[PDB]
């Protein structure tokens, strides 16, 4: 068994975690664009949700900002 | 009223002439849009009419309904 950096032994698997058949469904995603009609309340709600561990709407919003804004 | 005034052309009385004048004044007021002709009593329905006010312009790009930017 391969020893982890923390010192806890484990088993090494060469196959990716995303290659599992059950995980294949969640791999395909539709990239929504929440930057259409932005509202300060909407942005605040997205940030609040990302604080608790959502991390999805914030990621899509950041992707939209990095392409819509030329200076950024 | 106006037909009766038309018939009494040989000699019109004061009241007939006054009623005809009031009727034509009401008709001019209706034409100018200062008063509504009304609707039939059997059911609420006003006569159809053409568009008194009409404006024309090209399609409004960059409007707030775009929501694409």
């Amino acid at each position: 068994r391969i020893l982890d950096i923390s010192g806890q032994p484990f088993d090494f698997d060469d196959e990716m975690q995303s290659r599992s058949d059950e995980l294949a469904m969640v791999m395909k995603r539709t990239q929504e664009h929440p930057s259409s009609g932005v509202t300060p309340n909407r942005a605040a709600q997205m940030l609040r949700d990302a604080e608790r561990g959502d991390l999805t709407a914030q990621a899509d919003l950041a992707f939209d900002m990095e392409e819509k804004d030329t200076h950024l | 009223v106006v037909a009766w005034f038309y018939l009494n052309e040989s000699q019109p009385t004061e009241q007939i002439t006054a009623t005809y004048r009031d009727t034509v004044r009401w008709l001019e007021q209706v034409r100018d849009g200062k008063t509504d002709p009304g609707v039939e009593s059997r059911t609420a329905a006003s006569p159809e009419g053409e568009d008194l006010v009409q404006v024309q312009s090209d399609p409004p790009v960059f409007s707030r309904k775009q929501k694409g930017f």
